[PDB]
């Protein structure tokens, strides 16, 4: 009746600590894509805290890299928000929904822009992220981004055969 | 003139941008804001009632702090 403690893995991929999350990988029993307490996956952790290695090994076991949090945030969200490029575009090679909506209709882009990761957001766009797709209350990416930037992805967009009208969100 | 001059203007807290001179500046506990940069980091919204969260250096409104840090 004696409990044995573990480390767990969420805090594993939070701190970057390589060993025990392969030890954890090596456990072929464990669900890679389970989330925590808030629908956050190991991969989730991984990005949004910047472990480019700790993603990477995730990644090679086959981790989704399209899984969702309570929020519907993707790691793509989190790793553009806190703006780690390498990571970014370690998602974006291994076929990240670029576009992929959270609860409020908000794309990785949205989030690059919103806090000036200005490689981060040319990187979305220059792989195709829209820059016109309104979030649920009406802000195109690009609205969030300052005028600067806005004007930087507009052209690459445009460059890139994008159609820059508004796109008001349905569904 | 014989003295040494600060040049400082006041900027916004989180975008680091300036202030034209015609728009209004939050001001939230000592820190200069954009009306859209006091916001919600999660859905950029106002935040209703003026209540927010702080976690790790962001403001979040109670929905989203609900949603994913509570
Ligand atoms: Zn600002
Ligand atoms: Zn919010």
């Amino acid at each position: 009746g004696s409990p044995e403690f573990m480390d767990d893995i969420f805090t594993q991929c939070r701190e970057g600590n390589a060993v025990a999350v392969r030890l954890w990988l090596d456990n072929t029993e464990n669900d890679l894509n389970q989330g925590d307490d808030h629908g956050f996956s190991p991969l989730h952790w991984a990005c949004r805290e910047g472990r480019s290695a700790v993603v990477e090994m995730l990644i090679m076991r086959g981790a989704r890299i399209n899984v969702m949090n309570r929020g519907d945030d993707t790691p793509l969200h989190l790793a553009a928000s806190h703006g780690h490029r390498d990571i970014v575009q370690k998602l974006l090679q291994y076929k990240a929904d670029i576009n992929a909506v959270n609860e409020h209709g908000n794309v990785p882009l949205h989030y690059a822009c919103f806090w000036g990761q200005d490689q981060v957001a040319e990187d979305l766009v220059a792989n195709g992220a829209l820059v016109s797709i309104c979030n649920k209350y009406g802000e195109m990416p690009v609205d969030k981004a300052k005028a600067p930037l806005r004007e930087l992805l507009r052209e690459r967009a445009e460059k890139m055969g994008q159609n820059l009208n508004r796109i008001p969100y349905k569904d | 003139n014989l003295y040494f001059q600060g040049s400082a203007n006041a900027v916004c807290q989180r975008c680091q941008a300036r202030f034209s001179p015609a728009e209004r500046i939050v001001n939230s506990n000592g820190e200069l804001y954009h009306e859209h940069c006091f916001v919600c980091a999660q859905c950029f919204r106002p935040f209703p009632e003026g209540l927010f969260y702080e976690f790790e250096g962001r403001k979040y409104c109670e929905h989203d702090f609900q949603m994913l840090f509570a």
